[PDB]
């Protein structure tokens, strides 16, 4: 249940849900580690 | 006959009121001539008949109307209950440092801090 | 905690928890995105990506696979590392100097050699 | 005062102010909304041509 | 079509169900609260643009066009955006102020060389007087807010507490303010500055009340959203539960035929 | 177990696992060549395990009055509750205590649902000194459930809705419980009269462990008079909740 | 593209990238509406739509189930047709006029008997 | 040879599949993603291949190289196609000895590894 629409489970089971999650989750990583 | 108000909350929207122009501190009786001029971070008070309520704002703009209506519009106003002696020290000092305290408008903004400051201890 | 000392059992306990508690924000990022997630909630996320990373190894019989060499961690360094990472010590520290390595060591000195 | 000379416009002036009688208030009555109009995460960024220079703050 | 995928399938709509439905009952509450600051910041409207009334004011331009960061409120960022190029054919030289990394998205992929200068970070908190005082100072500051003609700002007026409407309006520089019609009926001191003050000062009011307004527009906006998310997501979950048992069923039945097929032989 | 139950005495049964018993009767039958049902067990399968758990019962005074409780174990596959075999078992016995890998990684141990474990006896066979700190302790943590979701805006929160949230959060921490420690009676009472009341509401999450220990010890030497009264009488006087809101109200000054 | 030439197997193949990338977004607008797409991607749904509606066509035998008349279109035409809806060509026309039609003159005739 | 040119390729259409997820997400930022993101797009043309149509490694390891070290970040996608069969004709031409040095010794030394370079930094100009 947790985690359920989020987390990347394998590829080839993939939302679209799961495909933004990481989308904007990535570009939030690398914006706040560009600034450090 | 008064429109009293803030962005976040409007006071009033009465007999007479006492408001710091950029001008002569000026009072305004029922039938003041149309008159629109700055305000000054002063003290507003209100007279609404005997009893009366003083309100310190900001600062913002005065508008007399030609219908014996007065507008009066601050970003903030509160009264002199609402203020502790030490905040307004702790500020006041930290501005007079901050006066001359490098290039740029940091100096500057220090300088209006103090004299706003001031103007807030001197009533009491 | 009688087997492996109360710290140990502590270490693995709160690392679980942080990846768990991953797995639940990352559905509200699915959804709703970053803004409505807190600043520990951030934390958390930031901390759960580190952590997963640092749980992965060079292995020596993968060398073909990876091109990196294979390192071997002892116990005691594994669990020093992660508990300084659980406590905040690396907080400022990006992502990829956590995976692919071994102890806390080899992660500082990933940090340092992608500084230049 | 003379924020005339420095880049300072007049609504500006007047925050500078208004931020000082917050700061002033009884801290027991400097309330959740009260301390939201002191802060602000917004950002100002200039463009050319699409391209644009270095990211500033308030 | 396996059981496995339509259950995984299943219990992410489910969250997804209760996620949404979360956020609508959330943005209920930041409305209630965003009325209040919105009839508030409309009082320092009718009283602040009074004075424009009486002195009747009237008219290379400065547009500020007035959304957020945000996603997820419908069509509030396109439907300003197609207002503002629908300005932009009426004058397609005007410089371009956006606020709000969304407005911005739409009007660099149609205008992208119009756009001067872009406002980040607005929408996640209620708009505020500080905020909207040091956006007018760095438009008075490098766009040089003072040397143009017209000045509009556009932004999203809550009509209802169910639908919004793109709005515009005007606001006109020092220069104007002295020219209105009725303007020296009021007692003016023209020895200090009383036509640049109150330009800087209503430029300052009047995005205060944009903000406000466009703000009370966009929870609203996205309380609809998440109403229909959470309807389409339980329907969702009615296929799926539907689709999950027909394979429930047939599952039994197959790996049951195969242990009949097994035995018989 | 059951030469207790008929000479008058008490015996607990587990059967760990009948999951386990059942692989094993389809094993004999499919080898004993007779005809098999769904999953390949055959036809009597709930039988199987009817049969062996109508044996744990409560027994009449005519009958000596000796009991016989059996807490059957089943492995679940998936979390699937509505597979075969456990939803035979479900539909056997007077309740389940349902246990989730999602709550035990959380921290939650022992990782049960509240929301999907139940007891059909229910308080009839509870001890009523629970009972009195337990009806409402159902209350705001169904109330906490339904409102859990809420936690991800704090910032948007109102006051009664912060409120569940905050005793919810410590009426949770409060049922973690190490393994091998388990409770007296006495001991569990003025834990969950101390949370539900309001007592644990001003203290920090990270704390309630500790608390817990504290609190304790410190009954044990001053209050053991109230413990002992507890366990003896099982019930509560309107004095003892008294005594007990002043020896709790005292503590909570640290 | 040995056999039908380059220009319809790049036709084809657009066509088919395009219906791909529509499909793949039914998750999202089906829960949270066409709202939440790029531009570039509301546009690709516009264009697929109007391709599925193209692709449909009226049978002589249905003329009875449709009350329309049948069409028959060349595969030359097919291949213009489609290759100027791709270019972007009829963006400005509306969905229902590329249902149930022939070639793109009766979508062009249609769109216009539709503005009247 | 072909291990050397294609250092990153496979992890780099991971790191480029990374960026696919960018775009639809709707953000116009991270332009030394850009770098990456515009690559992998030509990296995949480059990979597209008719049927019947095998290359020999000198032939493949040359294209490899070109795509990997961003010598195609500047051509436009739709001439990848075009760009291959005239860069194989233009190496056939002139450098008719690189390709028979990687065909016979199946390595590139750090001597070839510029030779190649020089020769690749020089198509790029038409």
């Amino acid at each position: 249940s947790e985690g359920s629409t989020g987390t990347p489970r394998g590829s080839g089971s993939e939302d679209s849900f799961v495909k933004r999650a990481r989308a904007t989750e990535d570009f939030f990583v690398r914006q706040r580690e560009k600034e450090q | 006959k008064l429109q009293f108000a803030l962005p976040h909350e409007t006071l009033y929207s009465v007999t007479q009121v006492n408001l710091p122009a950029k001008s002569g501190r000026i009072g305004v009786l029922a039938n003041h001539v149309p008159t629109v001029e700055q305000l000054l971070p002063g003290v507003v008070e209100v007279m609404e008949g005997s009893n009366s309520k003083k309100f310190f704002i900001s600062g913002g703009f005065a508008t007399v109307q030609p219908d014996s209506q007065l507008c009066v519009t601050a970003i903030e106003a509160f009264p002199l209950e609402s203020f502790s002696q030490e905040n307004i020290k702790n500020l006041l000092a930290e501005a007079k440092k901050n006066v001359s305290s490098s290039d740029a408008r940091e100096a500057a903004e220090a300088a209006i801090q103090v004299e706003v400051l001031e103007n807030l201890q001197s009533v009491l | 905690a009688a087997v492996v000392g109360q710290e140990h059992y502590d270490v693995a306990s709160k690392v679980q928890e942080t990846l768990q508690t991953y797995k639940s924000l990352q559905d509200i990022i699915a959804i709703l995105g970053m803004d409505e997630l807190s600043e520990q909630d951030k934390l958390t996320v930031e901390r759960a990506r580190k952590i997963q990373r640092f749980l992965s190894q060079p292995f020596a019989v993968a060398e073909v696979f990876t091109g990196i060499p294979g390192k071997l961690v002892r116990l005691k360094d594994t669990v020093a590392s992660f508990k300084a990472v659980l406590e905040g010590k690396y907080d400022n520290i990006p992502e990829h100097a956590f995976y692919m390595v071994g102890g806390i060591e080899d992660v500082v000195a990933k940090a340092e050699k992608l500084a230049a | 005062s003379a924020w005339r000379k420095a880049g300072i416009s007049y609504a500006a002036y007047l925050n500078v102010a208004a931020q000082a009688i917050r700061s002033s208030l009884k801290t027991e009555l400097q309330t959740a909304s009260v301390l939201n109009r002191s802060q602000t995460d917004a950002f100002y960024t200039q463009y050319k041509n699409a391209s644009e220079p270095t990211p500033i703050t308030k | 079509a396996t059981l496995k995928e339509v259950e995984m399938r299943l219990k992410s709509i489910k969250n997804i169900e209760k996620i949404t439905k979360t956020m609508k009952i959330v943005a209920s509450t930041r409305l209630s609260k965003a009325e209040k600051a919105k009839i508030s910041a409309k009082k320092m409207d009718e009283a602040e643009q009074l004075f424009y009334k009486n002195a009747e004011t009237k008219n290379k331009e400065l547009i500020v066009a007035i959304t957020s960061d945000k996603g997820l409120c419908g069509s509030i960022h396109s439907q300003l955006a197609k207002a503002v190029r629908r300005h932009l054919n009426d004058q397609p030289n005007a410089d371009i102020v956006t606020i709000g990394d969304k407005i911005k998205m739409q009007l660099l992929r149609t205008h992208p060389n119009n756009i001067k200068l872009s406002i980040n970070g607005i929408g996640k908190d209620a708009p505020t007087f500080q905020e909207s005082a040091l956006i007018a100072d760095k438009l008075l500051s490098v766009m040089k807010a003072g040397t143009y003609p017209k000045i509009s700002i556009f932004y999203n007026d809550p009509v209802s507490s169910l639908s919004f409407e793109p709005s515009e309006k005007p606001i006109f520089n020092a220069k104007t303010i002295e020219q209105s019609p009725s303007f020296g009926k009021f007692e003016i001191d023209t020895d200090a500055n009383v036509p640049r003050d109150l330009f800087e000062y209503t430029l300052a009011n009047q995005m205060l009340t944009a903000m406000a307004q466009g703000y009370a527009a966009e929870i609203s906006a996205r309380r609809n959203a998440m109403d229909n998310a959470s309807k389409n997501a339980g329907d969702m979950i009615n296929r799926y539960s539907i689709l999950y048992n027909r394979t429930r069923q047939a599952v039994i039945t197959n790996e049951l035929v195969d242990i009949i097929t097994g035995a018989s032989s | 177990g059951e030469w207790f139950r008929d000479n008058g005495k008490h015996a607990l049964i587990v059967y760990d696992d009948l999951s386990k018993q059942a692989v094993a009767y389809r094993q004999l039958s499919l080898l004993l060549r007779r005809p098999p049902g769904r999953e390949a067990y055959p036809g009597d399968v709930f039988y199987l395990h009817s049969r062996l758990l109508e044996r744990a019962a409560k027994l009449s005074e005519k009958e000596g009055s000796g009991s016989l409780t059996a807490l059957p174990v089943i492995e679940t596959q998936g979390g699937d509750v509505s597979a075969y075999i456990p939803t035979n078992v479900i539909s056997i016995t007077d309740g389940q205590i349902f246990l989730e890998a999602e709550l035990f990684y959380k921290g939650i141990r022992p990782a049960i649902n509240v929301g999907l474990s139940v007891s059909r006896v229910g308080s009839a066979a509870q001890v009523k000194a629970l009972k009195q700190v337990a009806g409402s302790l159902k209350l705001f943590l169904a109330q906490y459930r339904e409102v859990a979701a809420f936690a991800q805006f704090g910032s948007d929160l109102d006051a009664s809705t912060k409120q569940t949230l905050v005793r919810g959060e410590r009426l949770t921490q409060l049922l973690k419980q190490n393994q091998y420690s388990p409770l007296a009676t006495e001991e569990q009472v003025p834990l969950i009269y101390a949370g539900v009341n309001g007592h644990l509401d001003g203290i920090e999450l990270s704390r309630i462990g500790e608390f817990e220990s504290s609190f304790l010890s410190y009954l044990k030497s001053n209050h053991n008079e109230l413990l002992t009264e507890i366990r003896e009488k099982g019930e509560l006087s309107k004095e003892l909740l008294a005594s007990l809101k002043s020896a709790t109200e005292s503590f909570v000054a640290t």
